[PDB]
DNA sequence: CACTCTCGATG
RNA sequence: AUCGAGAGA
């Protein structure tokens, strides 16, 4: 097998889905990702203190791997983290976020209708999160004026990877909005306390997947992360140094684009973000989408050991519940039989 | 189809579409399938040698340019006009190690 | 494998030549002729699982 | 060792650091000669 | 690739005896003999010759699988008559008939032309 | 008069080696004359590898239309000649 | 539900709504590589 | 002996097709795995395994054979042991074995740790979801 | 293969021995018969290689054996091969005692015609 | 299929010139009310005008093709009841050879143009190896 | 390739009868049936064996290697 | 011979019924790099080459190729090539093994320079396949 | 939306 | 290994 662990062997009973809070993201990480360089640094077969750190996981068939050692077969994957110069949108939530902005007015951070209303008392009565959110969203997106703060709530529509307003909404602004929706309003529309918050949907800092996720024979994920870090350093460079008005915004949209296409590459947006070889690139989303995906192709079913396959033929002299097995296959396929006093002679002869 | 492409279409592609500002492209010349070796010596290429040496059975294109020049290599369909095998007899094909 | 009878536990009989040989009357549940059809064979790796095969 | 040309009845013996082409021919297609160690055949 | 050697049709394997005489548990005074490296050529002939013996109640041969060159021969005789003696008498009868057949064919061949 | 038959073979065409190589060569030659325009405005040194490696690529991969995966001709226009049997 | 048709989006809205997976479903124990509550595994074996 | 029924018997042109058993016959008992999923490689020439697909899984479910299903999906394929934090329930655990030092930066956990057996493809899925800003928290209690 | 199928004289075959039974290494004169074949394209025309071109090398020591059967009218026998102009065939054949049950090349007989009860008076056949 | 071929493509211009020089009224000089029964002539999907007395034109065209003056791969469709004449010089058209049936036989009826003499010449060419398929077409 | 040495079905030698067959076809100008008959090929398996054969080696010999 | 299967006469099979020749070509080539780094065809020793193959190289000659006529089977090495990347083990193995499932006889070895002046090789192995139980007709 | 062998060009 | 192509049931 592997090796003795002092930890008790337990079975997975529950799976609690949720979001990755930036705080927990940077707290979980074991390596900061500053340099976009992959491995080699000035003609050196090693790892620069940027991408693919030895802390994330050594990759040279060594005996060491981030203090804990245990080679590279026992070691799972140690995540990193990268801080973005400016917050961006998570593609798979573009719809959901766009709905949350229509359930709560701007600046303030309160629900439009309360228990004072008649229909809202019936909408918030639903215990099911999805049905509750679906019911409230339809009876709240028609409100224009507004707890006080009577601000005229604008009409928000989708455009590429940003959001507009009609009386353009920045990602930082929406962060500041979702940061002030408080706890009581979260339970009213599906979200959880310490598991999933709207202020965690947007990507402040994003986690960096370990080398076992993106192996080297480099992987597409390595290139995409290199692109994200490239746009990040570019944005920082355009921010700290000379900062034009109509230039840094393009860098923000670029970083947003790369981060968005890093996860989902099949969006309504025509730019599919190709690669150097002209390949449309393999996103994380495409990896999971069946039937060649991870779930249907590696979890619901997968290639197995101790298996054989051959052209079949009929045999009038075999019993119904028998199967003719070629000698070569019989030599190949094996069974682990523990040595007992009952079979020690037979097994000894077989050996 | 291929013969139609070589004897007519190619000239139309070169002449009736391209002119710069000047250099006007004139006639197009299609040679017999040959190979420019690493040795430097350019020589005639027969299909069997092409298949054995993983080469490409292609001829060269040469255009007259005003105010001649090699512009690339066109893969030649076997038993076409520019193919050596079209004019070849049975004994020729046998000697060329090509199946009749 | 359309139904459960597409996977059934058989008793091994090692034979010469390179073909999975099966009884004719087992053709119907597998839906298989012998005009080039190929079949797969999976070997259990413990007592409890081969017990599952032999008893279920 | 030794080789033999393709489109002529020759018998080259040029080892490594030589290869192509051929002696009094000009073509670069070279085949390897048959082994000296005889192989038996069960005439069945 | 998985095909057995051809001589395994007539060449006795390691430890394999020609005849394997086993007591039949079904009917009393019966026997089943396993002939190795033999086929229908010997089986059908011996079986047919055992049906001529009027003191033989049962006689049947079978080749359980055409892959292997072997056949089983079940013989049941009357009480006071060992089945091995029936097999022996059958064999000797066969040999005698074949000797006579050979002699006759030879004397008939000498009287021919071209 | 009833609807037109969209499955009528007479109102369909079969593009052979000619037309395909014609489209491809028009593309490659336009790219070539464009490149030559660039070398001209930069100022005999004509990159012949464009047409050569282009034609070779499209004939080797079966992906008609140089190296752009946006092509809908990914159905393998050129295939390895099946030589299992003369009839094949 | 992610092991059929819409895969990734299901996981997305699952992570967005913080859904609890009881793991008493077949495919869920199939993913976890555990003896699912199926026929043979529909109970427990203890000693007395 | 004669045959009762007479036989339709005569010359007929038959042809030998390209499919021959010795080019098809395949058997693997623990062979080369892939690098990404750590599952058996694809192909007879690469000494690969055969896909115990979705429908086969369905069949084994219908049979009720649970242990066989688990064995096909673990021991006979990609069986991997991972460590899970008792707090957040993620694969953040830094297990320094041979020193029994199960660290976890983020929750300060050294004594409340767990160990589970899942497919390596499941670990891959969970890691990819974590790389997609999703937390598949794994608790071992009801 | 073609060489294997060639009919050889098996008159005194009963005083030859099986190689498997012979106490020698591989083969000898008591168990096998060695005969060579050396053919070379000489003429401009096609040079045929027949079974008559087989030449016994081993010592037959009296036994009528090994000689390739030639029922051919021109005295050539089985057409083994065809050579061009510079083509050559040099080989050695070891012939061993064998049973047609092992391989059909050791079959002494062709077709054996066999028919009983021409009038179907026994009714072994329902026409 | 064994005998099916593909049109290589040819220049439609000389056919156009012929049509115009053989009684085809230009489309720009077409007045529908004063000539309703005028067969409109098409070439490669292009309406080049109409034409009265289309039978003579069609027989002329067909004769030209069968002589060789018009490329044998060029298709010529005469639609009587629809009063249209569509000539295609388009490439990629799948066509096939057919025996021509004519009723020019005086001491007879409608017979194949090809006769046993032609076949005899063909097999003469076959046995000798000058009268080939092209001569059948011309 | 070349004329099969013996008939597949029964085992009658037929590899010595090919040239004789060709001669019987061109020299005596016989038809295939009578030619096959005179060569003692009564059973239609051998009859087939020679009649059905295509001597491809005669083309194989057209190459110089 | 039920459910679309057939019985074939073994005796006729012995006489050459439906026998076939099966040729297979392997192609290898010596790579080239900017700084004149070149792979070479040779028979490498286990002490001077990394990784190596589990099969034997004893059928290779000095030029790293089999002589046509030699019987090959299993995972034998057909083409011997190395790639360099003092110091022990200065070469990486890039040799080509005979197909693991197949076997036969080296029919013909072809050695030829490429258009870019690269010495590349095509080795053809011949195998006579005899009709067996499970063959498709 | 619905298991194989394979080939052959690509990074 | 990643994308296209042929084919087996
Ligand atoms: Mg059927
Ligand atoms: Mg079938
Ligand atoms: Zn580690
Ligand atoms: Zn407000
Ligand atoms: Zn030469
Ligand atoms: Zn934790
Ligand atoms: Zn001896
Ligand atoms: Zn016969």
């Amino acid at each position: 097998g592997q090796q003795y662990s002092s930890a008790p062997l337990r079975t997975v009973k529950e799976v609690q889905f949720g979001l990755f809070s930036p705080e927990e993201v940077r707290a979980i990480s074991v390596a900061k990702i500053r340099f976009p360089e992959t491995m080699d640094e000035t003609q050196t077969r090693a790892k620069i203190g940027g991408l693919n750190d030895p802390r994330l996981g050594s990759i040279d068939r060594n005996l060491k791997c981030q203090t804990c050692q245990e080679g590279m077969n026992e070691c799972p994957g140690h995540f990193g983290h990268i801080d973005l110069a400016k917050p961006v949108f998570h593609v798979g939530f573009i719809a959901k976020i766009k709905k949350v902005c229509e359930c709560v007015c701007m600046h303030c951070g309160k629900l439009l209708l309360d228990e004072h209303n008649e229909l809202m008392r019936q909408a918030l009565a639903i215990k099911d999160s999805k049905k509750r959110f679906a019911a409230i969203w339809t009876l709240c997106k028609t409100k224009m004026v507004c707890g006080g703060c009577g601000n005229t709530q604008p009409t928000i529509r989708k455009d590429g990877l940003k959001l507009v307003g009609s009386w353009v909404l920045s990602t930082e602004e929406i962060l500041n909005i979702f940061k002030h929706i408080s706890v009581k309003d979260f339970t009213s529309l599906g979200f959880n306390e310490v598991f999933s918050r709207p202020e965690w949907m947007i990507l402040t800092c994003l986690p960096v997947p370990p080398p076992p996720v993106r192996p080297s024979i480099e992987d597409d994920l390595t290139f995409k992360l290199a692109d994200i870090l490239k746009a990040n350093i570019s944005l920082e460079t355009l921010e700290h140094n000379g900062a034009p008005h109509h230039a840094i915004e393009e860098a923000e949209s670029l970083l947003q684009f790369h981060v968005a296409t890093y996860m989902d590459n099949d969006i309504a947006g025509q730019p599919q973000a190709l690669q150097k070889s002209g390949r449309p690139v393999k996103s994380i989303r495409a990896r999971l989408k069946g039937k060649e995906g991870r779930i249907r192709g590696n979890l619901m079913g997968k290639r197995v050991d101790f298996s054989a396959r051959t052209v079949i033929s009929g045999d009038p002299n075999l019993e119904l519940d028998q199967v003719g097995v070629p000698k070569s296959i019989a030599k190949t396929l094996t069974y682990p039989e523990v040595v007992t006093p009952y079979n020690i002679d037979r097994l000894t002869q077989l050996v | 189809s291929f013969n139609q492409f070589v004897d007519y279409t190619l000239q139309d592609i070169i002449c009736e579409d391209s002119t710069l500002i000047e250099i006007s492209f004139g006639k197009i010349y299609v040679t017999k399938p040959m190979v420019n070796e690493s040795d430097g010596v350019t020589h005639a290429l027969y299909p069997q040698e092409a298949r054995l040496r993983n080469l490409t059975y292609s001829s060269g294109l040469f255009v007259d340019v005003k105010k001649k020049v090699f512009i690339g290599r066109l893969p030649i369909m076997l038993r076409s006009k520019n193919c050596y095998l079209s004019e070849a007899t049975e004994s020729d094909l046998y000697k060329l190690k090509e199946c009749p | 494998s359309l139904h459960k009878m597409s996977m059934m536990a058989h008793r091994v009989k090692v034979i010469p030549y390179s073909t999975f040989r099966l009884n004719l009357s087992v053709t119907s549940p597998y839906n298989a002729d012998f005009d080039g059809d190929e079949m797969n064979l999976h070997v259990p790796q413990s007592e409890e699982t081969r017990a599952e095969l032999s008893q279920l | 060792l030794k080789y033999i040309c393709a489109e002529c009845s020759s018998k080259l013996s040029l080892s490594r650091t030589d290869a192509v082409r051929c002696k009094d021919c000009g073509h670069r297609i070279l085949l390897k000669a048959r082994t000296k160690r005889l192989v038996q055949f069960e005439a069945r | 690739m998985n095909a057995p050697d051809r001589f395994e049709l007539f060449l006795l394997g390691e430890g394999e005896s020609k005849l394997k005489i086993d007591p039949d548990t079904k009917a009393p005074n019966a026997v089943v003999i396993t002939f190795e490296k033999e086929d229908h050529t010997l089986g059908n002939l011996i079986r047919a010759e055992l049906l001529n013996d009027r003191k033989v109640l049962f006689a049947a041969y079978k080749v359980e699988h055409p892959f292997f060159a072997r056949f089983k021969l079940r013989i049941q005789t009357t009480e006071g008559y060992d089945p091995k003696d029936a097999l022996k008498n059958a064999c000797n009868s066969i040999i005698n008939k074949l000797g006579a057949l050979k002699t006759n064919f030879e004397t008939e061949w000498n009287l021919q032309t071209l | 008069k009833d609807q037109d038959d969209r499955d009528h073979f007479g109102k369909k065409r079969l593009d052979l080696a000619g037309p395909l190589l014609a489209q491809l060569f028009k593309t490659l030659f336009k790219k070539l004359t464009k490149d030559i325009f660039r070398y001209m405005q930069r100022t005999l040194a004509i990159n012949a590898k464009t047409i050569t490696s282009g034609l070779k690529y499209a004939l080797a991969t079966g992906n008609w239309g140089e190296q752009k995966k946006a092509m809908s001709s990914r159905a393998g226009v050129s295939q390895v000649l099946n030589r299992y049997t003369y009839s094949s | 539900r992610c092991s059929f048709e819409e895969t990734v989006e299901i996981l997305f809205e699952a992570g967005a709504s913080a859904e609890l997976d009881d793991c008493r479903g077949v495919s869920e124990n199939v993913i976890l590589g555990q003896m699912a509550p199926i026929g043979t595994g529909a109970f427990d074996v203890m000693i007395d | 002996k004669k045959l009762m029924a007479q036989i339709f018997f005569g010359p007929t042109y038959y042809q030998r097709l390209r499919h021959m058993v010795d080019d098809k016959i395949h058997a693997r008992a623990r062979g080369p795995m892939q690098v990404l999923t750590r599952q058996p490689v694809e192909g007879r020439s690469r000494d690969g395994g055969l896909r115990f697909g979705e429908m086969e899984r369905d069949c084994m479910i219908a049979h009720g054979a649970a242990s066989f299903l688990k064995e096909r999906l673990m021991e006979a394929s990609d069986a991997f042991r991972v460590h899970i934090c008792g707090i957040c329930g993620l694969m953040t655990v830094i297990a320094k074995l041979n020193h029994n030092q199960f660290e976890c930066k983020g929750c300060d956990n050294k004594i409340d740790i767990y160990q589970i057996h899942i497919p390596y493809a499941a670990k891959l899925l969970f890691q990819e979801l974590m790389a997609m800003n999703i937390t598949p928290r794994l608790y071992t209690d009801r | 293969h073609r060489l294997g199928l060639i009919p050889l004289q098996s008159m005194d075959i009963e005083q030859l021995e099986y190689s498997r039974d012979c106490f020698c290494e591989d083969h000898c004169d008591k168990c096998s018969v060695v005969l060579t074949l050396q053919a070379f394209g000489e003429s401009e025309s096609t040079t045929n290689v027949y079974s008559k071109d087989l030449v016994i090398v081993s010592n037959l020591m009296g036994r009528n054996i090994g000689h390739p059967i030639i029922q051919d009218k021109e005295g050539n026998g089985v057409l083994i091969c065809k050579l061009r102009k510079g083509q050559e065939l040099k080989l050695t054949c070891v012939a061993k005692k064998g049973i047609a049950k092992e391989h059909a090349k050791w079959g002494p007989a062709a077709a054996i015609e066999f028919e009983y009860d021409p009038w179907n008076k026994l009714k072994h056949t329902d026409y | 299929s064994l005998m099916s071929c593909i049109s290589v493509g040819t220049d439609p211009m000389p056919i156009i010139t012929f049509l115009s020089e053989w009684g085809m009224e230009p489309l720009e000089d077409y007045v529908p009310h004063q000539s309703p029964d005028a067969t409109r002539v098409f070439v490669n999907g292009v309406w080049h005008g109409v034409h009265r007395n289309p039978a003579r034109l069609m027989e002329t065209l067909r004769t030209l093709r069968r002589k060789g003056d018009i490329n044998p791969e060029v298709s010529m469709i005469r639609d009587i009841r629809e009063k249209e004449l569509k000539i295609f010089t388009d490439a990629g058209r799948v066509y096939r050879p057919l025996f021509i049936v004519e009723d020019d036989e005086s001491l007879g009826h409608k017979e194949l143009k090809v006769r046993k003499g032609h076949i005899a010449k063909l097999m003469a060419t076959e046995y000798q190896d000058e009268y080939t398929w092209s001569s059948l077409l011309n | 390739m070349i004329v099969p040495v013996r008939c597949f079905s029964c085992g009658k030698v037929v590899g010595d009868k090919w040239e004789s067959y060709l001669n019987l076809l061109q020299e005596d100008e016989l038809d295939e049936g009578t030619a096959l008959s005179r060569l003692g090929l009564k059973r239609y398996c051998c009859r087939r064996m020679i009649l059905t054969h295509v001597d491809l080696i005669e083309k194989f010999l057209r190459y110089n290697p | 011979n039920q459910e679309d299967s057939m019985i074939m006469n073994q005796s006729s099979i012995d006489r050459g019924l439906f026998r076939s020749l099966f040729f297979r070509s392997y192609m290898d080539q010596e790579k080239k790099y900017g700084m004149s780094i070149t792979e070479t065809f040779e028979k490498p020793q286990r002490t001077n080459t990394l990784r190596m193959k589990h099969g034997t190289y004893d059928k290779l000659d000095d030029d790293g190729l089999i002589a046509p006529g030699v019987r090959v089977s299993g995972e034998d090495v057909i083409i011997g090539k190395t790639t360099p990347i003092t110091a022990y083990h200065s070469k990486r193995d890039a040799s080509t093994p005979l197909r693991s499932t197949e076997n036969g006889i080296v029919d013909q070895v072809l050695v030829t320079t490429n258009q870019d002046g690269l010495k590349f090789v095509k080795v053809r192995v011949r195998t006579t396949k005899i009709p067996q139980i499970g063959d498709k007709f």
